[PDB]
């Protein structure tokens, strides 16, 4: 009776490697036949219509205190730039973005400016002592908050006083109504520095002199708000990854308009309708307004994929070959 | 249980024929139906006809 | 066979559809020694599934306030930094059904046999709440085990959780698998009421381990109704951790629907061995030998899902025989410590009394089963409630081995009975007895038929008179097993036939009996 | 306003809150579960402040299907259970739910669990002694009223027998009431005692609280503070002497244990948390009498190794006033209940506490026993007849005595139908000092098993 | 698009990459060392992913010379060793370098280092046994042919001369490929061997991987991998049975335990890895022998402390079909081979396959050999006298027992002088029939000590 | 590749060197000595500890 | 002061043991379980004394 049992598993065993086998040449001569009708344009603006109608049909790493502490920092900078002016600003970028340098060369300042205590006068004194003459006295006013205030960690008062510089360039940036071509530079040079790992990793030298890297984007990388705001973010970089700095300064950009960056992957750049539609649509589904940053690529042929946030909606000829592929029996 | 096991060998060596020739046998067919199925399965990965 | 074939293929492609739904997204920041931490997924919740591109799962069993520390089940080469890692909704899950029944499955209920894909009946999570006291019900029918050491003296009821500790090499494996055996006679009556079922889990087994105890199972008819959850050493510290809790699943589904269930698991060591790997690469904080905090919660929230439930629940059970390897007899390290302190009952088995020639080696006295004479029948409680006291009295008496010719004519006699138990319970691997056998067996000692028979023959009488009285007098077994007692005529009988038979037998000397 | 958990380590949960809402540490908050297979409301119980707003908790429940970010309300206060006379006769978990029937208590008076022992001023000065009435008891391990009694049990050795007949014993002659604090509990055994103290009728009385074997270690420590805060309850309110039972204690420290390794606690000697004497303490300085009334306590006490000088035993002895032991080697004579004579011990068995005669009658009877218990290896090896007329004449008198410490008890009045005895202090010490000067040598032993007292001695013998 | 070192810790480095350009895990990676004679092309593997797009490496060549910042370039592919017919009679290292003849195994086919072990449904349990011709290892812990035999034993009780015994034994006979990993083993046996093999002409069929012990814990863990990959090799793709032959497994484990902690893994117990067990499973699974085709494993396992409690041994236990077990003991007393015969144990010990002659015999020595150590802690203090007379001629039938379970071993012949003994495994079992059953009590007891078997038994019973 | 331990219990005992001929050994053995002394020390050691 | 004695809100007193950088690890007496985030701690201006 075992050997019984034996052949007929050695027959089932036959019959399934069998049908995997089947199976396997079926779903590659499917991979040939869909990738032969992707070539076509009309094609892929069918598959790209077909997604986007189903789916019409369908600061964080910071900690309580430092993010409460940024909230009010953020809130003074409103009241700030209720009365600033283009030129003002500029000046205001420039100085906070010195002061960051101050801090995060002369730690042992730093270290005794973020104690966290809720009798911060001192703190504010040692403050105006130390910059009264060196700087502007709008940006000693913000200042002082951004010192009363409590931080969980040495590192967030930088963390917020570059924040801050950043938040007033992008406010020049605004006022001066070039809010939509600085995001689309910020984006440009984010794709680009992450397509470009030499020169980007070599802005990240933070173990080296800053103002290397400084002429470095002077050299190599365009509207002087997406230029100063490079330049400031890799002399304030302290050892994060260029290409993730500038795509989080493109997010904060658009963040900060109100909207939020969804990233989108498709086989080619469709027209202007599709643009509309695919933005109305995801404002429909996450209930903010949106901006698409289309990476395009060839691998993900056909159909459209979109991530925004730490959520995916995602519909290609890869994706499914995948979905697919992996069922067999 | 000799006998036995003799007979469970015999069994094993004509299961590797009979198999042998009938995976030859079956393959020979699913060569075609593997076109069939590899046509409707690219409209059903495309989500559309093709 | 070409037109199944064809046909599976075609209801395959017929019946795939879109995945278009939504789900979120992490990455893979660190990977390494069977860990990945996560970043990401903000939705995941503690022990869920995490799938990796390559086709690999994770069980999401440490969150972070930005990273979410993912024990990599299998195939952890395959991962990489910056790897998208999908979540499943799903908490760990595995299919469950009498499919299992005579298959070898890994901690996820996929076969590993190498036959077919088995036939899912129902999925449970691996991590459902155990009965509560209000569910349960008194542990009063036997599991019988076919070892006379045991259900006479250190007895199994079903829904109890009896524990097989011991050193290496002293019969554990052993005594769990003639457990699983002897439940065949059982099997073939299909009386679900008599029916039980089996799962050896083995966790940190080598492969061809697993395969003989398969083929001593196989080679007794246990496959029928019996399964192995198998984490191979070759498998990562996940499926060793995972694999009790798999068991525990495939066995709580039939208990549930009133079936009876033996849960083997060998060994739970090696379990707490492979929790403490993933804990301790998690960076989760140790205390004493390297465990982490939980480790006794590890193994309670196991045993205690073994049961016995009431009528309201179908009445079904769980009897749990975890097994433990003790290092140089300490049953006072940790893990030891902590399942004798969960466990109803211990058959601590001891090197020493393997090599003088006494197996299954179980240490009586030290022994215990807290559920006691409830997880007898009535015949066996009866004939075995002398057996302890006898062989304390011998325990005692041994000391004086030299010198039985002084010692006093009353406890002389103790001194002989006791020698002849000793040898009475002795029993060699794969030959589990039947209860209507071994209270026969027992009756022979207790009763003293074998006062007159040599010390060094018992084991052959024995097997002999169980050999005749099962052929020729049958009516006696039959009255045992029937009605569970053992009649005063059946007895007389018996005697009858025990004298019978013993004036035919012949021993090492050649000498007479009685 | 509420809080979020932000980290999920196994039983350990860390939870954000804004500035001003922090709930003070022992505090209680709860959480969802949401996935179905799992849903709970997930109890956390406060252990530390990390700092920066964010608190340490340890769950007492499985944390299996918490989500970070998942909403965390604070109670406002500590573990609580419902207290009252309405606790009588139901089985709670460590948290104050009732589990034969769900939702029962919730409408009674709830007292938070952590509170503080007695003031200084309010114990009383001096250990008064227990009459139970059982004679082994009485007389040769006297228990104290307010003190702790170590119980080293065993399988079939009639610990649960013991139970119920000190249960019944509180119940029925002080007028009290029993809580029984199963820590770590087996849940066989917990359905096995909750049936069988129906079955007794004496559930009625006993207020059962099981912190089970299932549970994270947090329920399997705070079980022994819940079942001792409806004991509290019992004392302080209702006016009622209490019998508060723990099994085990030793998990109850090991639990202990566990949580502090969980906390990340750097683990004292053998590996027991550094607080183990503090939180041992906490439980058993609680344990007392206060303005006439008090709460006794009979703890089963697991003994790793079997070694008395480990931190967790010997941490427990330091409390604890007397030591009851069981043994199969008396349970098989026939000896119930089963107390060894010699094995147990107390520490008001002085002349200063007990009066004089009561220490020379126990005293003698330890003496007598113990050349029985020595002279039992003659009697296993050689025979009684090995024995001189004078040890013979002692070991007459060692049977019997032996035999006296038994009793008919009111845990017996389940199956032999005869009434439990409760035997008078002054008449067990009158009873003792007659039988071991030899004044009732002529009766058989058969006249001497459980019988309760010396005109029931009597009564007996000249029946027999 | 090549990498840089970025931080040197002993032998283990980290190495930081390109975005998109991260090697993938047990990748072997190339480095230069450009200083005077240490100049020299280094392999390390990628042991870890640290996130940043840093990953950890464990050099298998020492990192003495290296330097912050000096490239790195990944080969795509792990570590990969020659296979084939032509690796036999040729010495490597871990690296698949030769070490006789440079630059030979380089237009072999190379096959990776890792891989994983067969499935399930590949694997049947062994049965046959494998005649050694000692009279201990035939008798009481008999091989199997096709298992995985070993010898464990602590510190200098004479592993090495004991595997290379069985080398002279089973390799000179055995028909098919041989193949022996030293695994953090002395170099001095290693070359033994190698001179022996070649003496005996058994090099033709012998391959040898040496990463012996001055080599860094990269090289001491991946040696043994490099070895039994050319034994999957003989295995898989050409079906001639194997040998397989391991001094020192231990030393693969002991390696890791070297790099866990430099790698942040926390430690465990005594002061492994955590990975333990893992780890050693992914070795030993690998080792077995599928259906049909034969891996005869004899894998020395070193003994920490000598203490058999310790992880590394307890773990390696599990994987063995056959376990002989040396011990200090046995050695002090002279008794080499010093196999502690209580200790040591076999699967194939069952009459169903030894057959009922050969399992009577071995279990009535273990049980006179068990009795005997339960006796000398009574023989040391009261003596031999006061015992029995029946223990008394056990005794002595011990005392015999324990020397002729002593054999003149021929690797042995530098230890003894005297030629080496083969003893056929029925004269083995007929000997120790004789004196269990006493037929051989009237010899004095240093006539059994050394001696291969009954003719050189009475010769020798006949020198005295 | 051996062992001299020198057991401070037979130094005091008056074995000075004190070896403890049991545990201690060389194993690189005879190959380490002239032919006269393999010829008279041949099995010394084994001699000694037994 | 090290070793100075604080006062907690809740009437506890605690004794200043690690004076840190901005930090202050005190051990405290009595009922720690007064003791939470944000209290105000005020000192006692006496070393620990009685
Ligand atoms: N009841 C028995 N009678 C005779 N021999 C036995 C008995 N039980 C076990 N043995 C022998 O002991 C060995 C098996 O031991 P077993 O496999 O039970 O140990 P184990 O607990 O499984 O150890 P490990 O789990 O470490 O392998 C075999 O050689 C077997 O013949
Ligand atoms: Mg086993």
């Amino acid at each position: 009776a075992q050997g019984a049992q034996q052949i007929q598993l050695m027959r089932q065993q036959l019959i399934r490697q069998l049908r995997t086998g089947l199976g396997a040449e079926a779903v590659n001569k499917a991979a040939e036949i869909v990738r032969a009708h992707v070539a076509d344009p009309q094609a892929q603006s069918a598959t790209v219509d077909r997604f986007l109608s189903e789916l019409e049909q369908m600061t964080s790493r910071l900690r309580a205190a430092s993010r409460q502490s940024l909230a009010a920092l953020v809130e003074k900078f409103d009241s700030v730039a209720g009365g600033l002016d283009a030129d003002g600003l500029t000046n205001l970028a420039d100085e906070l973005a010195s002061v960051a340098k101050l801090l995060l060369s002369e730690t042992a300042l730093n270290k005794h400016l973020a104690e966290p205590t809720d009798d911060s006068a001192p703190k504010v004194r040692l403050l105006e002592r130390l910059l009264s003459d060196k700087v502007s006295a709008t940006t000693l006013d913000l200042l002082r908050t951004a010192v009363s205030n409590r931080w969980s960690t040495e590192s967030n008062l930088i963390d917020a006083v570059e924040h801050t510089a950043r938040l007033a360039l992008l406010k020049r940036a605004e006022i001066a109504g070039e809010v939509d071509e600085v995001e689309e530079q910020l984006f440009r040079f984010g794709r680009v520095l992450d397509a470009e790992p030499r020169l980007s990793a070599l802005l990240s030298d933070y173990t080296t002199p800053a103002e290397g890297r400084v002429a470095l984007l002077d050299k190599a990388l365009v509207n002087q708000t997406a230029a100063a705001l490079l330049s400031q973010t890799v002399g304030l970089l302290r050892g994060e990854r260029a290409d993730e700095a500038v795509i989080d300064l493109a997010e904060l950009a658009v963040s900060r308009r109100g909207e939020v960056v969804a990233h989108v992957s498709a086989a080619a750049e469709l027209s202007d309708a599709q643009r509309t539609r695919l933005t109305e649509v995801l404002s429909r589904i996450y209930g903010r307004p949106v901006s698409v940053q289309l990476h395009v690529d060839p691998e993900l042929l056909g159909g459209l994929s979109i991530t925004v946030g730490d959520e995916v909606i995602d519909g290609s000829i890869a994706s499914r070959l995948a979905a697919a592929q992996t069922g067999l029996p | 249980r000799a006998q036995a096991s003799g007979e469970v060998a015999q069994t094993l060596t004509q299961a590797d024929q009979q198999l042998s020739a009938q995976g030859d046998q079956v393959r020979s067919g699913l060569e075609s139906s593997v076109d069939g199925l590899s046509a409707k399965l690219a409209s059903r990965i495309l989500g559309v006809d093709v | 066979s070409a037109a199944d074939i064809e046909g599976a293929i075609e209801d395959y492609v017929s019946s795939f559809s879109a995945d278009t739904e939504r789900e979120e997204i992490g990455t893979v920041i660190d990977a390494g020694d069977g860990i990945a931490h996560v970043e990401g997924l903000p939705s995941v919740m503690t022990q869920e599934l995490l799938e990796f591109p390559g086709g690999v799962l994770g069980v999401a069993l440490n969150l972070d306030e930005h990273s979410v520390g993912a024990v990599i089940l299998g195939e952890f080469e395959k991962i990489e930094e910056g790897q998208q890692v999908k979540r499943t909704g799903e908490v760990l899950s595995v299919p469950v059904g009498d499919a299992f029944l005579g298959r070898v499955v890994n901690p996820l209920g996929q076969p590993i046999d190498g036959q077919g894909d088995i036939a899912a009946e129902t999925r449970r999570a691996l991590e459902l709440q155990a009965p509560s006291v209000v569910q349960r019900q008194s542990v009063s029918e036997p599991l019988q085990t076919g070892i006379k050491a045991i259900d006479a003296m250190t007895p199994i009821g079903r829904g109890q959780r009896q524990l097989i500790i011991g050193d290496r090499k002293t019969g554990k494996t052993a005594v769990c698998v003639d457990t699983i055996l002897n439940q065949r006679e059982a099997w073939l009556t299909g009386d679900p009421k008599q029916q039980v079922r089996c799962v050896y889990v083995a966790i940190g087994q080598k492969g061809t381990t697993i395969a003989s105890v398969k083929r001593a199972l196989e080679e007794g008819g246990a496959m029928e109704y019996t399964t192995i959850v198998a984490a191979p050493a070759s498998d990562a510290a996940g499926f060793k951790w995972l694999a009790p809790y798999t068991g525990s699943a495939i066995g709580q589904h039939w208990m549930y629907n009133g079936k009876h269930v033996l849960i083997v698991f060998d060994d739970l060591s090696k379990q707490a061995d492979a929790y403490r790997a993933i804990s301790l690469l998690l960076r989760r904080p140790p205390g004493r030998e390297a465990f982490p905090g939980d480790v006794f919660y590890l193994h309670s929230r196991l045993l205690e899902r073994c049961a016995k439930l009431s009528d309201e629940l179908g009445g079904g059970s769980m009897t749990g025989l975890p097994i433990i390897e003790t290092k140089a007899n300490d049953i006072s390290a940790f893990i030891p410590t902590n399942v004798i302190s969960i466990t109803d009952g211990q058959c601590f088995l001891e090197s020493d009394l393997f090599n003088q020639g006494v197996r299954p080696a179980i240490n009586v006295g030290v022994s215990v089963s807290r559920v006691g004479g409830a997880a007898q029948i009535k015949a066996m409680k009866e004939v075995a409630g002398s057996l302890r006291l006898d062989l304390s009295q011998y325990r005692e008496l041994e000391a004086f081995a030299a010198f039985a010719s002084d010692l006093d004519a009353a406890s002389k006699a103790q001194l002989d009975r006791g020698a002849r138990l000793v040898e009475l319970l002795k029993q060699p691997q794969y030959s589990p007895l039947a209860v209507e056998e071994q209270v026969v067996a027992i009756f022979l000692g207790t009763q003293g038929h074998l006062d007159s028979v040599p010390v060094e023959d018992v084991q052959r009488f024995e097997s002999e008179l169980l050999e005749h009285v099962k052929a020729s007098h049958s009516d006696i077994f039959d009255g045992i097993r029937e009605t569970k007692k053992l009649s005063e005529e059946a007895e007389e009988k018996l005697v009858s036939v025990i004298n019978e038979f013993k004036k035919g037998f012949q021993a090492s000397d050649g000498s007479s009996v009685v | 306003t509420a809080g979020r958990v932000v980290r999920i380590t196994g039983p350990v949960v860390d939870v954000e809150f804004p500035r001003g809402s922090v709930p003070e540490l022992f505090n209680a908050l709860h959480a969802e579960i949401t996935f179905g297979a799992l849903a709970k409301t997930l109890t956390l119980e406060v252990a530390q402040h990390l700092g920066d707003s964010l608190v340490r908790c340890i769950s007492m429940q499985p944390t299996d299907g918490l989500v970070r970010g998942v909403e965390v309300t604070d109670t406002g206060a500590s573990i609580s259970v419902p207290v009252g006379d309405g606790v009588k006769g139901h089985v709670f978990n460590a948290l104050g739910d009732c589990l034969d029937d769900p939702g029962y208590g919730k409408d009674f008076e709830h007292w938070s669990i952590h509170r503080k022992p007695p003031a200084f001023s309010d114990l009383e000065p001096r250990t008064e002694m227990l009459e139970t009435g059982l004679k082994v008891v009485d007389l040769l391990t006297p228990y104290v009223r307010g003190g702790k009694i170590a119980l080293f049990g065993g399988a079939g050795v009639g610990k649960t027998v013991l139970i119920q007949e000190m249960i019944n014993r509180i119940a029925r002659n002080f007028g009290g009431t029993s809580v029984f604090a199963g820590v770590g509990e087996r849940t066989r055994e917990g359905n096995d005692l909750w049936v069988e103290l129906a079955d007794a009728n004496v559930l009625k009385d006993t207020a059962l609280v099981f912190g089970q074997m299932d549970e994270p270690p947090g329920t399997r420590m705070r079980v022994a503070l819940s079942a001792l805060t409806m004991a509290e309850f019992f004392r302080d309110e209702q006016g009622q002497d209490v019998l508060l039972f723990i099994d085990n204690i030793f998990r109850f420290t090991q639990a202990g244990s566990e949580v502090s390794t969980l906390l990340g606690r750097m683990p004292s000697a053998v590996g027991y948390q550094p607080t183990l004497a503090d939180e041992m303490g906490e439980l058993q300085e609680r344990i007392t009498s206060t303005r006439g009334r008090s709460i006794t306590s009979m703890q089963a006490v697991y003994v790793p190794a079997d070694d008395y000088t480990d931190p967790a035993p010997a941490t427990t002895f330091a409390h604890l006033d007397a030591t009851t032991e069981l043994s199969r080697a008396v349970f098989s004579k026939g000896i119930f209940p089963a107390v060894d004579p010699l094995a147990s011990s107390s520490t008001i068995l002085d002349p200063a506490i007990v009066g004089d005669e009561h220490y020379r009658v126990a005293q003698e009877v330890i003496r007598i026993l113990q050349r029985y218990k020595d002279l039992q290896d003659i009697i296993a090896i050689l025979g009684i007849d090995e024995l001189s007329e004078e040890d013979k004449q002692l070991v007459n008198r060692a049977r019997r005595i032996e035999r006296f410490l038994s009793q008919n008890m009111m845990a017996a009045e389940q199956f032999t139908g005869q009434p439990g005895s409760t035997v008078p202090l002054k008449e067990t010490i009158e009873a003792f000092d007659k039988l071991t000067k030899g004044e009732f040598d002529h009766l058989p032993e058969q006249a001497f098993f459980l019988i309760g007292g010396l005109d029931d001695l009597a009564k007996k013998a000249e029946s027999l």
